[PDB]
């Protein structure tokens, strides 16, 4: 029986309203209570920030404007940091109770624009005793102090420790790939930009579009040996065929755990594979009826594209009512509450997906962390909340929700925040529980 | 449960350490209070003293880069994650 | 001590999950409760709906996705409804407690697609006794039916009662302004717009990008005089500024009631008057330096736009937080919590700004019904959500909340439902309560 | 307050009415239950009667086209609009 990877805390150093602040993760389920404007998603966006250092895709749009096109208009994370040198740190144990570190040097460009500066790095082999805090601060004069990296270097030089600050974030996540902690392998900012974008669809919560309109893009895998076992007649449209049908019965079995669903007026979620019906044609072709070139032809009579078989499948979520059965997964149609325990769902069989996928190119005894985001979670009713919780129990999975409310759950650990003022400044007093069940 | 009673019972618990100069340890507090009631309602009860510590100040190494440890209590699971709070304000 | 128009009721009629439904709105704050799916926002759909039938703005996206630009997608409400004949009806009682009655008739076209039929109506005299509910639907063999507008005229016609079903949107609302339930003339298009944008804007909650952009159109009247009293030197210039000093003056009581706010760490909300840089030089040349085209040289050297003042002006949101004091209300910078509690007193600020507009076009003894929304209101803390409550006391208003959570405020009339199933179709069980307190 | 005891408790004055044949009656119901407890927690008890009256079936006349009145209690200003709860469902 091996122990999946979970994340242990996140740890913010100079955010704002947070000099030195470690958040522990529950082995399940961890909430972060308090009021509005208490500070609870720039934690969640550290988070991220972290997760995926790419500037490029970092956008924190308000909730209240989720569907935004807009690309111009600021990033909203600079204000959420403080002068200086800033850190977001993670600090994952592995399958193989490895503790890792992967973080984030977190700067404020030369006061001039609203530019941020960010450097992804990793500590390696630091002992469980020590303080993810202790490791990037000092004290100075009975004063604390924020060391930088090159100070962590130095640091970390004659040690057992292992400081690697990656040039290319490339690296970072070829790291954490490795070490499991990341489900998939971020090879490419094609890769990169689903990532992102799966993490965002479960912060702002509901049926990303981005997703669904490709949605064979996060579910589709590419048997590597389909084309490399060709290259090297009907042989092909039977092995297409062989390849359809053993993809189907993979995503028939994610679909069987969420047939007992409970979101709103949605009883459960399928992913349905539909063949597209011009592809539909060339298949019947090759059986009843330079080889690139010879589908090209058949193509047309009604190139190495038509030897993806991901580009003749055809997918499309279905939810489940109690009245038309199985309709089409639809925003337009769907309230809040079911929108978001939709997505959510969806994004199950994503990172079910992904991680399967992945078993080839990584270790045998390696499981990749899995947790997902829940902000302003009040939307979802008790019972709702009981049908994401139960599903993340059932793939082991850890949660992090924000409860605009001051009633959190009693399953897991619960972070209390409350943003105060001294010396004029920002100041967030966090207290957790946990235990009490 | 949540009786409007309680709470006032309560900040007058904790409103005596406001008093002298005994700051507020949320884990003896908690150890100590939740033996008066059955697990009843341990999580509600603790919920409400730790709203109320915090409504009467913070903590001084809160801001030295010290990280706080869990602090368990019961003959079980129960922790608490919190600094002393040091610093009371008016 | 004039009475001020309120909303009585919303009588939803043949609405999916709701045969014949009546919605008693308090005199000052009405919650809808129930769980996620529950049928409290496809109610807040249908009072929208009457109290503006243009099919060219109604639109209900899922929250989930609010700053969607997406024009092409399903609007929305042809899958609230039933087969058939329905209706959506608003009561109104006038400062001369007059009750009066519009709605509308809504229903499905020919079930080929997913297009709607309306068409807006009114009754007028109705004894305050009888029910909203008995006008519409009958009672045929022991069995309830609705009746049509044609069935509707017919019984009220050798009546004291008085149905006018409207050919064009444009009197409908002529009707509703005359007997003062809206603040606005919607004479067009142009205005329907953003008397619409606007209620959007408060059903979803937060900073409306559209209204900002644009705020001068939402605040600045049209002073019909300043043209008049022209046409009919310096003495241009000094009216002009004799008049964004007067609106400037104007504003500046608005700012007052929204000085000791308090939603997240946001503590007040201003209408900030800035000039515009360019005619700021024009000012200047008219004062120490046929006519339409004189200004339009001096514009150059540096047409009949520039006698309109409001093209002058340019204002501005901001908001004030314990830390930069008065900063720019930006979305990016601001929480979901203070984003929703800006946008909702920017709105309070367009409402008094529209129905003071209008003191002139209406009668003495009238002032329009003013009522506002909060979808998802667990968004906000009780702290927020007071501050909500109290600005609507003073400023006397009406409001109407959905709580996906379970637990109500105390201050107002409750309404109950629960989505239940019979006949294997949708009944949703009301149940309300008022009084408590 | 919102005790589970209470909860237990009512349901089964209200599963009384589940068992004979008489509907349940919001109006009576509320009435003679808020005259139990202080109006301490009124609105509080008052909704979970409601809740739970909901629980154990719903209204026939409901879908009938008929307006339901609201019935005032207490010698104040509490009301409740609510049909007759008919037809019960197991
Ligand atoms: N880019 C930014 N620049 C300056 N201040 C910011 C920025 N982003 C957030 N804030 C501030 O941080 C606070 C919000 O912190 P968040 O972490 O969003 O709070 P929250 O607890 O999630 O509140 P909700 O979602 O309203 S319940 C606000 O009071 C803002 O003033
Ligand atoms: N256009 C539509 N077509 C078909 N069903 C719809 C449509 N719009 C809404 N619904 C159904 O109505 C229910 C949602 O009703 P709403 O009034 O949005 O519920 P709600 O109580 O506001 O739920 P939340 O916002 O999730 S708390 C869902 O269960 C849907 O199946
Ligand atoms: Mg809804
Ligand atoms: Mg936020």
């Amino acid at each position: 029986m091996i122990a999946r990877g979970k994340f242990r805390s996140l740890t913010l150093i100079n955010w704002n309203g947070f000099f030195a602040r470690t958040f522990d993760f529950d082995e399940l389920v961890t909430t972060l209570s308090g009021g509005n404007g208490a500070g609870k998603s720039t934690t969640m966006a550290g988070f991220v920030t972290a997760l995926i250092p790419d500037l490029t895709l970092l956008n924190f749009r308000n909730t209240t404007e989720a569907g935004s096109t807009s690309s111009s208009r600021d990033k909203g994370l600079y204000g959420k940091l403080k002068a200086g040198v800033c850190y977001a740190v993670l600090e994952t144990v592995n399958s193989r109770a490895q503790r890792i570190i992967t973080g984030v040097r977190l700067q404020q460009i030369a006061g001039r624009d609203k530019k941020v500066d960010i450097r992804p790095f990793s500590l390696q082999n630091v002992p469980m005793t020590d303080s993810v805090i202790s490791l990037f601060t000092e004290q100075v004069a009975n004063k604390a102090r924020v060391l930088s990296l090159n100070d962590l270097k130095e640091k970390f030089e004659e040690t057992a420790v292992t400081f690697k600050p990656y040039h290319s974030i490339t690296d970072y996540h070829s790291f954490m790939f490795d070490l499991g902690i990341l489900p998939k392998r971020l090879r490419s900012s094609s890769d990169r930009n689903k990532f992102y974008k799966l993490i965002e669809a479960s912060l702002y919560g509901g049926i990303s579009s981005v997703i669904t309109k490709s949605l064979r893009d996060y579910l589709l895998p590419e048997n590597s040996g389909v084309r490399q076992a060709f290259q090297d007649a009907e042989s092909v449209a039977n092995i297409l065929r062989k390849t359809i049908q053993r993809e189907q019965n993979r995503i028939l079995q994610l679909n069987q755990g969420l047939q007992n669903i409970a979101f709103g007026q949605v009883k459960g979620v399928r992913l349905v594979v539909n063949i597209r019906d011009t592809h539909s044609i060339l298949l019947n072709a090759l059986s009843d009826q330079s080889f690139s070139e010879a589908l090209a032809m058949l193509y047309k009579r009604i190139g190495e594209e038509l030897l993806d078989y991901r580009n003749y499948l055809d997918l499309e979520v279905e939810t489940l009512r109690g009245a038309y059965g199985w309709m089409r997964a639809e925003s337009s149609a769907l309230s809040t509450g079911e929108a978001i325990g939709t997505g959510m769902s969806i994004l199950l069989m994503v990172v079910q997906s992904w991680e399967e996928e992945s078993r080839r190119m990584r270790a045998k005894d390696i499981l990749p962390c899995r947790l997902l985001f829940l902000d302003q979670a009040a939307r979802l009713d008790a019972m709702s909340i009981n049908t994401l919780f139960e599903l993340c129990e059932r793939l082991d999975m850890q949660l992090l929700i924000a409860a605009p409310e001051n009633i959190s759950p009693e399953r897991g650990t619960t972070y209390k925040l409350v943003r105060k003022i001294l010396a004029n400044q920002e100041y967030v007093h966090v207290v957790g529980l946990k235990g009490f069940g | 449960d949540v009786q409007t009673q309680i709470v006032t019972a309560i900040q007058a618990e904790l409103a005596h350490f406001r008093n002298t100069a005994q700051p507020i340890n949320l884990g003896a507090v908690l150890q100590e209070q939740l033996a008066r009631y059955p697990q009843s309602r341990h999580f509600d009860v603790a919920r409400i003293i730790v709203d109320q510590a915090v409504k009467l100040g913070m903590a001084s190494q809160d801001h030295q880069a010290v990280y706080p440890v869990w602090q368990p209590i019961d003959d079980f699971s129960a922790a608490v994650q919190a600094h002393l709070i040091d610093q009371y304000d008016k």
